[PDB]
């Protein structure tokens, strides 16, 4: 068995200590540190904690055994395992992302539907000023910049390297727009591996960087004036083992069911804006001039809308939702995705029209006649869309959605009454 | 095939984990894209996918010219020269290696080959704070001999490094002005020669850096 | 004549230049700096000059003769300066409605023509502080409070000066005293028409920054400066006469308050939505218009003991009024006059009743039993005001076409570069977590 296997890595290791990892409704990894003498009843009975922390009251930890990874940098050595919450009685916690994901993902599956995602992981690195984190550029590098224009080269090889250590395929790297601003674009997989893998690549560039003396950050738009951070997701529903986007038959050789899963993500777009793009911060990323989608369309690859339909056909028959930013949980954002798209497809939501012309360059009065609508504007505004989007509630489980909507009404809350220094640079000597 | 084959061998031989797929804008600033070595059969294959508008200053495919594969003889690292095409297989013209290409495939035709052989002068400055300066490193003249020429050491390890990479030059020497250098390349095509420029400007300022 | 008084000053002060003071839609004081001798030039034909400076091409100068006042701050070699508040107009001789004292001239003569004058006589509060390598700065020169006295007020000579030279410029003032935040200041005036306030209003912001920079100070009328503490308000106590009596008392109705006074307030508060835009137009206006400090948020009118947007204090008779507390003294007091009249005379006109008065303390209130009064929310953001002020058809009449569209363009070109700036408090959030 899999537990036979664990303890055979921890005799041959050398593991002294594993972390019981898991994640708040924000997308934050947290654990609990156990010695090795535990791990039996880690992967046994579960290790019981305070459940509080995910909202941002007793629980129980259960390991996923398929997620047993050695960290790369040895102590002893160190190991984690990626942990699903259930309550005492060993019912399945509600709020859990985690959980949350694989109900969706167990919903997919009995239609026979299996998504894979593969996300364009958008990120910078700063330089650190008297042991706090900056927003200032460790390089002056521009798109797919080389050496020793690109700084960052030895940090990407060694986030790349780690990643290969512990069951991570990534399939490119390069140096994007912003100066210091870096991708990292990871292969398809199920939404759930996918979701793993996106907390671990966050958590591993954070800790490189720190032992290099820099910051690495997924925040949506950590610098005015430049690009931000985005997380593309590129996305293909499989149907019984076949890809449900791909019919050789069909105009553009679309399937059907492409149509109506980006008709059902357009529908609750203004919704899934809550959960992809969550921080108040996202909605100054989702601002004209930049490479982030603002507007509500989907086109073809020569064109950059919210979705895109990208050439390869076959079993690469795929989507590309551009909105979201790598700020966001994982776990709810495909969640809120599958169930979306899913009911755009049991429903047969019809798509608008694709706007194949370039909307930037397009005036108010064109955008107008041609219908096309915007991205919410603040978190106040996705929120409540999101409020009255019954689907994604139902979807995320009320728990989850009332976390979400009281976590980001306490950052607006607290945003909105701020004075900020553009306010004193722009009124204070004349007013 | 056998090209293939070889770059394989060399990548288990010096135990290559990631190889960038070089290319070039129409400035002639070199642009990359970093894949682990999992993926080098993808690229040597159907390609490894990117956006184009990095060309100018959206979707192409990179195809990696098999004779340029080199280990960076600073794990290890490897590079292939790509050249780019549309996503359909069709050669991108807006691409500046391709554009060489025709040219001298038209020559070709007329029974024409030419050879070039530049003489590379470049200037080696301090750096202060970090950033980059337009102080010279040395105080040295025309063909001058260290401790007048400080920057003996790097060019020594810029034709070493080169030489590493099936590459020959005719001679190095230190210019006119004060911190300047010249690295005179041996006769060879156009294209081996505008890969070779590339490549000793890359290699220049890194060992500089 | 009043032209003849004027060069009897300028011989008997040795005045050697003039301002033609004026301001632009964002209530900003504006002015050409004329030598004496174009002073002639100046009372007759007028000083040309260009108009694209009060947006935010060609006209005329045309000084206000009753506004002619030498500035006591004596210039080098006992050289004097004066000032002349003008009205600006069309090269034709038309007056250019564009200006905002001939805005409110217009709607103060719409009021005359059917008998009625307002009084106003505001609450203007300011902070005072400190300069660091010659910028001003949000650092609060006193850590005084609410009516402290020296040393804890130390900014008692600079308010001193301030009401001596006022007084100097035929400007009567009826008290001053420290604020509830540090550094905060406020300067009641006396009551007086909406023109002559306005004029005033303006005086006193030019001569509080002059004689803060003079001791190495800046004063400013921000409305919220720093974050956590009181911000500045302008409450403007307004009175409305017909025919010489106060048309807001009655003897014989409830609470000695006559009807035109419930169908004035019914008017304010059917359009103060729009009416924000222009009595609190910048966007830290909105960072004031929060709860937990002494500026009004929710719409509702009440008694003296509670604190509410409109206010009925206790004395009647000729001294019956009410008291609008929504403004922030950063508002150009000329069009901030002219958009209360103009709804208050709407309220008067159409005879609208005004909303329940709202005894209870309306911040202690839950939010549930609210909704049940129908009590209403002032803006929260200046692009929330600025689309209720753009449907507001009787405001856009009364400010005119070309007050009201310049008013929208400088807000939203505010708006639009503080939407997309990212914020210290961003980086401070989420910066070092994601
Ligand atoms: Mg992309
Ligand atoms: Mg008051």
């Amino acid at each position: 068995s899999k537990e036979d296997e664990i303890f055979r890595i921890v005799e041959e290791k050398n593991v002294r200590f594993v972390r019981l990892q898991f994640v708040d409704v924000q997308g934050i990894p947290k654990n609990v540190a156990i010695p090795v003498g535990q791990l039996e009843k880690a992967l046994g009975p579960g290790i019981h904690f305070d459940g509080s922390s995910i909202e941002g009251s007793d629980m129980v930890l259960r390991p996923d055994p398929d997620t047993f990874r050695v960290l790369p940098w040895s102590g002893t050595a160190e190991a984690r395992l990626i942990c699903d919450i259930e309550l005492p009685d060993g019912k399945p916690f509600m709020g859990c992302p985690r959980q949350v994901l694989k109900k969706n993902m167990e919903e997919a599956a009995k239609l026979g539907y299996v998504m894979n995602t593969g996300p364009e992981m958008e990120f910078f690195l700063f330089k650190r000023q008297d042991g706090m984190p900056t927003n200032i550029p460790q390089d002056r590098g521009g798109y797919f910049d080389l050496a020793p224009i690109d700084l960052a080269e030895e940090i990407k090889r060694e986030i790349v390297l780690v990643l290969e250590e512990m069951g991570f395929e990534v399939e490119a790297a390069h140096h994007e727009v912003a100066f210091g601003q870096h991708e990292i674009d990871f292969k398809y997989d199920n939404a759930l591996a996918t979701a793993d893998n996106v907390i671990t690549l966050k958590y591993v560039a954070k800790t490189l960087a720190l032992q290099h003396g820099l910051h690495a950050t997924f925040m949506p738009k950590p610098i005015f004036g430049v690009n931000g951070s985005g997380m593309h997701t590129n996305t293909s529903l499989f149907k019984d083992g076949k890809n449900a986007f791909y019919d050789p038959d069909a105009p553009d050789q679309i399937s059907d069911t492409l149509r109506y899963f980006v008709g059902g993500v357009l529908k609750h777009i203004r919704a899934i804006t809550a959960i992809t793009n969550p921080l108040v911060n996202s909605y100054k990323r989702l601002v004209p001039g930049y490479e982030a989608p603002v507007y509500i369309t989907w086109s073809g690859p020569n064109r950059s809308s919210l979705i895109r339909v990208p050439a390869p056909r076959g079993n690469s028959t795929r989507i590309e939702i551009r909105s979201p930013d790598p700020s966001c949980n994982p776990y709810l954002a495909f969640a809120a995705i599958l169930a979306a798209g899913l009911d755009g497809v049991k429903n047969k939501i019809e798509p608008p029209e694709r706007v194949e012309k370039n909307i930037y360059k397009l005036t108010e009065e064109e955008r107008e006649k041609l219908g096309i609508g915007m991205l919410p504007g603040t978190l106040k505004e996705a929120i409540e869309c999101f409020k009255e989007d019954e689907l994604l509630v139902s979807a995320l489980g009320e728990h989850v959605s009332q976390s979400i909507i009281n976590v980001a009404m306490a950052d607006w809350d607290s945003y909105r009454t701020q004075v900020h220094q553009w306010e004193l640079d722009r009124y204070l000597q004349t007013y | 095939g056998s090209k293939e084959d070889e770059i394989f061998r060399i990548v288990e031989e010096k135990n290559v984990r990631f190889v960038r797929l070089q290319f070039v804008d129409v400035q002639g600033i070199p642009k990359n894209v970093a894949i682990p070595v999992g993926q080098l059969e993808k690229a040597l294959g159907p390609g490894i996918h990117f956006d184009g508008s990095s060309i100018e200053g959206s979707d192409m495919v990179l195809r990696p010219d098999p004779d340029t594969f080199r280990v960076l003889p600073w794990t290890a690292e490897a590079r292939l020269i790509c050249d780019i095409e549309l996503p359909d297989g069709k050669p991108f013209m807006g691409c500046p290696r391709q554009v060489l290409k025709k040219n001298m495939e038209e020559a070709a035709k007329l029974g024409y080959v030419m050879n070039t052989g530049p003489e590379m002068e470049f200037f080696l400055f301090k750096r202060q704070d970090g950033m980059p300066t337009n102080i010279p490193q040395d105080r040295g003249g025309y063909f001058d001999l260290a401790p007048i020429d400080l920057a003996e050491e790097i060019k020594r390890e810029i034709v070493l490094v080169l030489e590493e990479m099936g590459f020959e030059v005719e001679a190095a020497h230190h210019e006119v002005a004060f911190g300047q250098h010249e690295i005179d390349f041996k006769y060879d095509n156009a294209l081996a020669t505008a890969d070779n420029v590339i490549t000793l400007k890359y290699v220049a300022k890194t060992l500089a850096l």
